[PDB]
């Protein structure tokens, strides 16, 4: 209902955890579990590539279509570009529907 | 044999070692000498030539004006600016419909 | 200077004429050429196909390009479409330059 492609078996969840490394155990044995651990974190890179299948426009329309454009008028910033403080901001939501087909 | 003068903006100027950034005296800059091309090229500070302004007649005297800039003529011959140790090796010819003699 | 592709040998001129059919000659021979002809005209169809070579956009730009669009706002007529009297009219001249490249 929100949008997208419903699937019985969507792409699976990737769960990640950094394994616990405990601090020094006491010398005398204790039944209880170890609640003292080393403060720790991890870092890396993810690559996600998707292969998409396209359906090309076959339209026999005469007059020109509507398209999505960046309006030319001058502005303090560039849309879909970084700020002066280094902040990336998307100005407006972009739908998928511009080209037309016959009903 | 007159080296006293140089073109205002038409010459390369290099700095010496440890040269200041701004308002540097003329002795600390290294001014480049282009005189090797005197043979094929016109002097940078002088007019290319002279052209007639008007038609002469019994009444009218022949009058000639100065050519400050001359773009090209078929049959011209020139040479490119010289290469140094401190100067750039190459450049990128901008991607465009046309360019004439794209030497930097 | 106006525009387009200069060529030493452009596509050749196609010249067409409908051959003269003279009216009835007089019976007695006359030296003069015949100045009386049948009023006549011809009709047909022309097919002209051109094969064009394209240079595709390789751009690595991030933000969106400017494109050519039909503005969506409502109007009495459709641009680049026929009138109510059957007249076809092009509203505005359309340049070729929208996509950008680095200088």
């Amino acid at each position: 209902l929100m949008g997208g492609f419903g699937m019985k078996h969507p792409p699976p969840q990737i769960l990640i955890k950094n394994t616990p490394v405990p601090a020094d155990p006491p010398t005398a044995f204790n039944k209880d579990k170890l609640n003292s651990f080393i403060t720790q974190y991890s870092t890396g890179q993810v690559s996600v590539e998707i292969e998409w299948e396209l359906q090309k426009e076959n339209s026999k329309r005469w007059n020109p279509e509507i398209q999505y454009t960046s309006n030319y008028y001058k502005s303090n910033n560039v849309e879909f570009a970084v700020n002066t403080e280094g902040v990336y901001s998307e100005p407006r939501p972009i739908g998928t529907r511009y080209l037309t087909r016959n009903l | 044999g007159e080296d006293r003068f140089f073109p205002l903006s038409g010459s390369l100027i290099f700095g010496k070692q440890g040269t200041g950034r701004d308002n540097v005296d003329a002795d600390k800059v290294m001014i480049t000498n282009e005189e090797e091309i005197k043979t094929t090229n016109p002097v940078a500070t002088e007019s290319y030539g002279q052209v007639a302004t008007n038609h002469q007649s019994a009444q009218a005297q022949a009058q000639t004006g100065w050519v400050q800039n001359q773009g090209i003529l078929p049959g011209m011959v020139w040479q490119d600016r010289d290469v140094y140790l401190q100067g750039p090796i190459w450049a990128k010819i901008p991607h465009t419909d046309g360019n004439f003699h794209p030497s930097p």
